């Protein structure tokens, strides 16, 4: 039960990996969107600021 | 009538009040109105040099 419950949270736990790496890669996209609106002039600081947190 | 007549008058002399307070009112409306915009603009021209 042990061994199985084991292999069973580590193959999980690397889909949720994959899906947080898809999640970083979206927000990296959206920040740097955010980066180009606010150095182009349309977007203050604070939108940026967002996106970064 | 602010004028004597027969009299030589100069460019820009005034001749006769015509009783404005109409021009009065809207030009009190005009003013208000630039009071606020001009104290909005500087606070964002004061804003936009730190980019807020």
């Amino acid at each position: 039960a042990s061994v199985a419950t084991a292999y069973l949270t580590l193959k999980a736990d690397q889909a949720q990996l994959q899906l947080t790496k898809d999640t970083l890669g979206t927000y990296q996209k959206s920040f740097d969107l955010t980066q180009r609106s606010y150095d182009v002039g349309v977007a203050s600081a604070l939108d940026l600021r967002q996106a970064q947190t | 009538r602010l004028f004597k007549e027969g009299s030589d008058v100069k460019a820009g002399q005034q001749l006769y009040q015509i009783d404005p307070a109409t021009y009065e009112a809207d030009y009190q409306s005009a003013q208000a109105n630039l009071a606020s915009t001009q104290e909005q603009a500087q606070r964002y021209k004061l804003l936009v040099a730190d980019q807020a």
